[PDB]
RNA sequence: AUUUGG
RNA sequence: AAAUCUUUC
C-alpha cells in the first residue's frame, strides 16, 4: 500500500498530486539511447508495428506570391476539440492525456517578415515560400448507454436521456 | 567568427557553460553583496517612488494553480529532530506532499484557507501551526545555476520551503495579473519579438534610446519594497507573511546557516519587482532587470536616472549603453522603425542529443530563422542538409540502427536526405512526420521518457485519463484502481494495446 | 447545512426530470420539495441515483457524511465532481456567475496580520545608499582593446607548444602505432592496470591552481569533428584506447588511492584524464620502438566532457560563414599577418571555443555586440567588460578569452565599424 | 559508466 | 597527476 506511505495521513489526494508522483542523469543522451540498445529496439518496434498504423496526411499545395516586408507578429488561433469530438477520440482508444491537452484553445504568436497581397497566414517555416493556411444547450455526456437511464423522448423537457439515433447520453438544459 | 559578422550576433551557436563547482562561494558572495547593500554603502535598496497608480485587487478571489506547486526541481524541506533544524533537498513534489501530510489537507487550497482562517499563530493545523510554518519557511538551500550563455561563472539559485513556494506562487500569479492589466506588453502570450516591437513603437517619439540593465537586481529588492508593492495591489495577510519570511530568511551553505535579511534571494518575485518600477512611472518598458526608455535632452536622462534610483533599479554601468539607430530588449534587437536588425541575432545551435531529436530541433530553429528575415530559404535548406550529413556521420553505427531500407534518414541506415521544403510541406514518408516541428514526438524522445520513468515501489499508474475529469478531483487508492481497471477493460474491448498517440496536426489534416 | 448555498442549490436543478415529470433533484432548503421525515444529508437529493449532493467551496469542506457527493466550485469559474453527470449539470447551470459568501479573497486579512506587521517593523531596515554619478562617453577604441590584449599577454605569457589544441591535426602515426604509444605512455606513468583498463591513482592534492598560460594556435584543425566525437565517446568508455579514422585518445579515470580497499570502478562524478597524440617536437615528447609523438593531457569533469562532446563543429562553422566578412590571416599568437599568416587558424579558434567549457567567448561576444550598437557608454565601466580574466581559471578558458579579444581587435583593425 | 559509436 | 576543497563506491 504505497498510497498509505506516499500520502500518509490523507485518504484522498488530487489527481495533480498523484500524477506528479507517478510521472536528471549525467549520462549523455547518446549514451542513454545506446544503453541496452533501447533506441535500436524502439526503432525496430516502430518500423514493425507502429509505423504501418500511422495515417498518411495530405501535403500542402496552396501558395501565393510573397515579398519581404517589415517584421510582424502573425497570430494563429488553433481551436481546441469540442466535448463531442474529445469524447469520441477517448472512446476510440486515443491517449486521453493528449486529447485533454488538445482540448484547450491555443493561440500562437510567430514573428514573420513576409506579406502577401491578401494578407494571408502562412504555415510554420513556409512564410518565405508563401504556403497559406487557407434553446437547450444539448450536451453529449458520453458515447454509451448508462445502465438504468431514461430513454430519450420526442420532447425531453430538462432531463438526461439516451439517444438511439446517436449512441450517446444527451443532457437537455432549460 | 562572431566578431566578423556583418550583422548583430550574440555568439549563441554553442551551448552554455557547465561546471561541477559547489555553489557555496557564489551564495556567500551574493549574501555579502546583499548585506553591503543593506548597510547602504554600495547601491540603493530603499524604495521612494509612489505606487499610487496601481489597481487594488483586494476583492479578487484567491487563485491557486496546482501545476507549478509540483515539479521535479529541487526544494528545501525542514525537520525539527530534537530542537535543531535540519534542511534536506528533495523534489518540489515530495516537499509539497510532505507539507500537505504534516497539515492534513486535501489540496493546497484547503491549506491556504486553514492558514488564513486561524485566530492565533499557535493554533494547530494538524502536526504544525502558522508560527511553525513561518519559522520553517525562512530556510533556503543553495544550488548552482549553469548553462547560461555569457556567464562563465555559474550563478547561485536558492531552493525554498514548500510553504514559501505556495505563497510566492499565489502572490506572483496575482502580480502578473496586475501587470497584464497595467500594459498590453505584459500579456502572458507575448513573444520577445512582440515585446521588442511594442518597445520600438513606444520609444519612436524620442531621439536616444537607453538600452539598460540593472545590477545586483536580486540583492537590491528589499522585503520592504515587496511589501509596499503587495500592499499597493492589496495582498492582505499573504503579503505580510511572505515579507516576514523574506526578511528573516536563512540560507544553509555547506553546513552553516547564514542570515540574509537584505534583498530577495533569487528571481522569484519577478512580477512584483517589475511592478515596483512600473507603478512608479509610465516611462519604462521593464522586464525584471531589463528595461528600455528613450529621452530627448540631458535633463530627461537625469530624470530617468532619478526614477531608476528611486525605484531600486540600480543602473548597470557595465552593460548599459545609449543607442540612436537601434533598440534592444529581451535579447531581441530591432531598428527604430521596427524591423529586425540584420544578422544572426539570438540564433542558437542544436547540440547532438539523438539521431532524430537533433533533426527536429534543427528544423524548428531553421523554421524560426526563415520565418523572419534571419536567412533565406536556400541557406536553411543547405544547413539542414549539412546537419543531416553530420547526424549520419555520428549515428550510423550498428549500436543505433540495424536497418538498411530506404525512406529512412541516412543516420538510421537509409539513403534519403529529405529536403527542408519537402519536410516542411508534409511531402515525405510518414516516418518523417515525427521530424516535423509540429509532428509527433520522435522515437528518441519517447525512449528517453520511458528510461526516465523506468529507472523501487511505486504507485499504480494514473495515465490516459478521460478528458472530462478535472485534475483537481480527489481520488483514493480504490478510486485509482477502479479507473485503471475500467480504462484497461475498455481498451481490451477494442482489441487494443496501450492507447494510440494523438497528434493535433495529423488529426486536423485528415479530418 | 448552510444558508449561503440555498440560492446556489436552487438554481442547480431548475426542472430536471427523472421518471416522467417528477423533479430529479429535490432541494433540501425548500419545504415544498424537501423530503419530510428523513434526515438531511446534503444540499440536494437525487432520486434517480438515490444520492445526496453537497456544494462546497474551494478548500472549504463541509460537515456531511462521506456518502454524500461533493461538488467543488473552484474560484476560477470551474467545477469538480466525482460524478461526471453532476459536474456537467453544474457547469451548464452555473453559467450565471453568482458570488457566494465565504470565498477567500486575495486581500483577506488574518487575525495575526497586526502582530506580523509589528514584528516586521521591529526587524532591521536598509539605509538609503549613495546616488551614483554617471558619465556617458564614446565606446572603447582599438587602442583600448589592444591594451587589454597586451595586458593579458604580459600577465600570463605563452606556452611553448599548443598542448591538447595540437591534437586537432594528424600525429603522423597509424592506428597500431598510436595504440602502442598511448598504452606505453600510460604504462610509463605507472598507471594502475585493471580488467584491461588504465586508471590514474592520486593520494594528495596541492590545493592550488595549475599553471595558466596562453596556447599558441596550431596551423589548422582538420580533425576537430573527430576529436569532439572521440571526447563524446570517452564520456563512458574510459580506460581503453579509443580509435578514430585518423586519430586516437585514451580517457583514463582519475581515482583516489585509498589503499588496499580502494575504489575499483568509476562512479558518476569521477573525473577523466584525456590523453591525445600530436606531431612530435615539443617538451611532451614520447618515443617507443622508433615511434615518436607528442602526448598531451587534459583533466576533464564529467559535465565538462559531456558538454564538449555534444558540440557540432561543422554546422556551427557553416552558420557563422553564412553572413561573415573576409577573415584575415593570423599568426601563431592571433596577430594580423598577411605575409605568413593562415586563414585556417580561425577554424582552430572555433575548436578552442568548443574545447572551453566555460564559454567565456560567449560573454566576450555579448559585450562586443553591445559595443557595436552603442553610441555612448558609462565612463571607465563599459571598458571593464572585456576584463574577464577573474571570471575564469585555466589554460583553455584563458586562451579562449585571449583569442576572443584578439578577434575583436582584428575586427576593429580590418573592418572598422 | 566499460557491455556497444571509426 | 590536473581546467586543483573537485576527481568521496
Ligand atoms: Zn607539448
Amino acid at each position: 500500500s504505497q498510497f498509505g506511505k506516499s500520502f500518509k495521513g490523507r485518504t484522498e489526494v488530487t489527481i495533480t498530486e498523484y500524477r506528479s508522483h507517478t510521472v536528471r542523469s549525467l549520462l549523455t543522451a547518446d549514451k542513454s539511447l545506446r544503453k541496452s540498445f533501447c533506441f535500436r529496439n524502439a526503432l525496430n518496434q516502430f518500423l514493425d508495428k507502429d509505423l504501418p498504423l500511422l495515417p498518411i496526411r495530405p501535403k500542402l499545395e496552396s501558395r501565393v506570391a510573397v515579398k519581404k516586408s517589415k517584421l510582424r507578429s502573425q497570430l494563429s488561433f488553433r481551436p481546441g476539440l469540442t466535448q463531442e469530438e474529445a469524447i469520441d477520440l477517448y472512446n476510440k482508444g486515443y491517449d486521453g492525456d493528449s486529447v485533454s491537452g488538445a482540448l484547450q484553445d491555443r493561440v500562437v504568436n510567430e514573428p514573420v517578415a513576409y506579406s502577401s497581397a491578401d494578407n494571408d497566414k502562412f504555415h510554420r517555416g513556409l512564410a518565405a515560400l508563401g504556403y497559406t493556411l487557407a434553446k437547450a444547450k444539448v450536451t453529449v455526456l458520453s458515447r454509451s448507454k448508462w445502465m438504468g437511464y431514461e430513454d430519450l423522448p420526442q420532447k425531453p423537457p430538462n432531463g438526461t436521456f439516451y439517444c438511439r439515433k446517436r449512441k450517446a447520453m444527451l443532457l437537455i438544459s432549460c | 567568427m562572431w566578431a566578423f559578422q556583418e550583422g548583430v550576433c550574440k555568439g549563441n551557436l554553442l551551448s552554455g557553460p557547465t561546471s561541477m563547482k559547489a555553489p557555496d562561494s557564489a551564495a556567500r558572495e551574493s549574501i555579502d553583496r546583499a548585506s553591503e547593500i543593506m548597510t547602504g554603502k554600495s547601491y540603493n535598496a530603499v524604495h521612494t517612488g509612489d505606487l499610487s497608480k496601481l489597481p487594488n485587487q483586494g476583492e479578487s478571489p484567491l487563485r491557486i494553480v496546482d501545476s507549478d506547486l509540483y515539479s521535479e526541481r529541487s526544494c528545501c524541506w525542514v525537520i525539527e529532530k530534537e530542537g535543531r533544524v535540519v534542511c534536506k533537498s528533495t523534489t518540489l513534489t515530495r516537499g509539497m506532499t510532505s507539507l500537505l501530510n504534516t497539515t492534513k489537507c486535501s489540496s493546497p487550497s484547503e491549506l491556504i484557507c486553514k492558514v488564513l482562517t486561524v485566530e492565533s499563530l499557535s493554533e494547530k493545523i494538524g502536526d504544525t501551526s502558522v508560527e511553525e510554518l513561518l519559522s520553517h519557511g525562512r530556510y533556503f538551500k543553495c544550488a548552482l545555476r549553469d548553462q547560461e550563455r555569457g556567464k562563465p561563472k555559474s550563478r547561485a539559485i536558492f531552493l525554498s520551503h514548500p510553504f514559501f513556494r505556495l505563497l510566492s506562487s499565489v502572490v506572483e500569479t496575482h502580480a502578473r495579473s496586475v501587470l497584464s492589466k497595467v500594459s498590453a506588453v505584459y500579456t502572458a502570450t507575448a513573444s520577445a519579438e512582440q515585446r521588442a516591437m511594442m518597445a520600438a513603437q513606444v520609444v519612436e517619439s524620442r531621439k536616444h534610446v537607453l538600452n539598460g540593465d540593472c545590477t545586483k537586481y536580486n540583492e537590491a529588492i528589499d522585503a520592504d519594497t515587496l511589501l509596499k508593492v503587495w500592499d499597493a495591489i492589496g495582498m492582505g495577510s499573504i503579503g505580510v507573511m511572505l515579507a516576514y519570511m523574506v526578511r528573516r530568511k536563512c540560507v544553509l551553505i555547506k553546513d552553516t546557516l547564514v542570515e540574509c535579511p537584505g534583498g530577495m534571494l533569487m528571481g522569484m518575485f519577478n512580477a512584483t519587482a517589475t511592478l515596483a518600477l512600473q507603478g512608479t512611472t509610465d516611462r519604462f518598458l521593464s522586464f525584471s532587470d531589463d528595461f528600455i526608455t528613450s529621452f530627448n535632452s540631458p535633463a530627461e536622462l537625469r530624470e530617468i536616472e532619478d526614477l531608476l534610483f528611486a525605484s531600486c533599479h540600480n543602473l548597470s554601468l557595465k552593460k548599459s549603453y545609449i543607442s540612436v539607430a537601434s533598440l534592444e530588449i529581451n535579447s531581441c534587437t530591432l531598428t527604430r522603425d521596427g524591423d529586425l536588425a540584420t544578422g544572426l541575432g539570438c540564433t542558437a545551435g542544436v547540440p547532438f542529443r539523438g539521431p532524430l531529436v537533433t533533426l527536429k530541433q534543427t528544423a524548428a530553429m531553421l523554421s524560426g530563422a526563415v520565418d523572419s528575415g534571419v536567412m533565406p530559404f536556400h541557406s536553411a535548406e543547405r544547413l539542414f542538409q549539412i546537419k543531416q550529413q553530420e547526424c549520419a556521420y555520428r549515428y550510423n553505427n550498428p549500436t543505433y540502427t540495424t536497418r538498411n531500407e530506404d525512406f529512412l534518414p541516412t543516420c538510421l541506415g537509409g539513403k534519403t536526405v529529405i529536403s527542408f521544403q519537402s519536410l516542411l510541406t508534409w511531402d515525405c514518408h510518414p516516418f518523417w512526420y515525427q521530424v516535423h516541428p509540429d509532428g509527433p514526438d520522435t522515437i528518441d524522445q519517447k525512449v528517453l521518457s520511458v528510461l526516465a520513468s523506468k529507472t523501487r515501489t511505486r504507485l499504480e499508474a494514473l495515465s490516459d485519463l478521460d478528458p472530462l475529469v478535472p485534475h483537481r478531483l480527489l481520488v483514493s487508492e480504490s478510486d485509482v484502481s477502479k479507473i485503471r481497471a475500467a480504462r484497461q477493460a475498455h481498451l481490451k474491448s477494442l482489441g487494443l494495446e496501450q492507447p494510440t498517440n494523438f497528434n493535433y496536426a495529423i488529426y486536423k489534416a485528415v479530418q | 447545512m448552510d444558508s449561503r448555498f440555498a440560492q446556489l442549490t436552487g438554481v442547480f436543478c431548475d426542472d430536471f426530470t427523472y421518471s416522467e415529470g417528477s423533479r430529479r433533484f429535490l432541494s433540501s432548503y425548500s419545504t415544498v420539495e424537501r423530503r419530510p421525515g428523513v434526515p438531511v444529508e446534503g444540499d440536494c437529493y437525487d432520486c434517480l441515483k438515490n444520492k445526496w449532493i453537497a456544494f462546497e467551496l474551494e478548500g472549504q469542506p463541509r460537515k456531511f457524511p462521506k456518502a454524500t457527493v461533493r461538488c467543488i466550485l473552484n474560484n476560477d469559474a470551474t467545477y469538480v465532481c466525482s460524478e461526471q453527470e453532476y459536474q456537467q449539470i453544474c457547469k451548464v447551470q452555473f453559467k450565471d456567475y453568482l458570488e457566494i459568501d465565504g470565498v477567500v479573497k486575495v486581500g483577506h486579512k488574518a487575525s495575526y496580520d497586526a502582530e506580523l506587521r509589528e514584528r516586521l517593523l521591529e526587524l532591521p531596515h536598509p539605509k538609503s545608499g549613495p546616488k551614483p554619478r554617471i558619465e556617458w562617453v564614446a565606446p572603447p577604441r582599438l587602442a583600448d582593446i589592444s591594451k587589454e590584449t597586451a595586458e593579458l599577454k604580459r600577465q600570463y605569457g605563452f606556452f611553448e607548444c599548443s598542448k591538447f589544441l595540437a591534437c586537432g591535426e594528424e600525429c603522423g602515426l597509424d592506428q597500431e602505432a598510436r595504440e602502442l604509444i598511448l598504452n606505453e605512455y600510460a604504462r610509463d606513468r605507472e598507471f594502475e592496470f585493471r580488467n584491461g583498463g588504465w586508471i590514474q591513482r592520486y593520494t594528495v592534492a596541492s590545493h592550488k591552481p595549475a599553471t595558466q598560460k596562453i596556447l599558441p594556435l596550431p596551423a589548422s584543425a582538420p580533425l576537430a569533428r573527430e576529436l569532439l566525437m572521440l571526447i563524446a565517446r570517452s564520456t563512458t568508455q574510459a580506460g581503453k584506447v579509443l580509435h578514430s579514422d585518423n586519430t586516437s585518445i585514451l580517457a583514463v579515470p582519475v581515482m583516489r588511492d585509498s589503499g588496499k580497499h580502494s575504489k575499483r570502478r568509476p562512479t558518476a562524478s569521477t573525473h577523466h584524464l584525456v590523453v591525445g597524440l600530436s606531431k612530435p617536437g615539443c617538451e611532451h615528447d614520447f618515443e617507443f620502438d622508433g615511434y615518436r609523438a607528442a602526448v598531451h593531457v587534459m583533466h576533464l569533469d564529467p559535465k565538462q566532457s559531456a558538454n564538449i562532446g555534444e558540440q557540432d563543429f561543422v554546422s556551427t562553422r557553416e552558420i557563422y560563414k553564412l553572413d561573415m566578412l573576409e577573415l584575415p590571416p593570423i599568426s601563431r599568437k592571433g596577430d594580423l599577418d598577411r605575409a605568413s599568416g593562415l586563414e585556417t587558424r580561425w577554424d582552430v579558434i572555433l575548436l578552442l571555443e568548443c574545447l572551453d567549457s566555460t564559454r567565456v567567448s560567449q560573454a566576450v561576444a555579448q559585450h562586443f555586440n553591445r559595443h557595436r550598437l552603442a553610441l555612448s557608454v558609462c565612463k571607465d565601466e563599459f571598458r571593464k567588460g572585456y576584463q574577464l580574466a577573474s571570471e575564469i581559471r585555466g589554460t583553455i578558458p584563458l586562451s579562449s578569452l585571449y583569442y576572443s579579444l584578439c578577434a575583436v581587435r582584428l575586427r576593429m583593425t580590418v573592418h572598422p565599424f
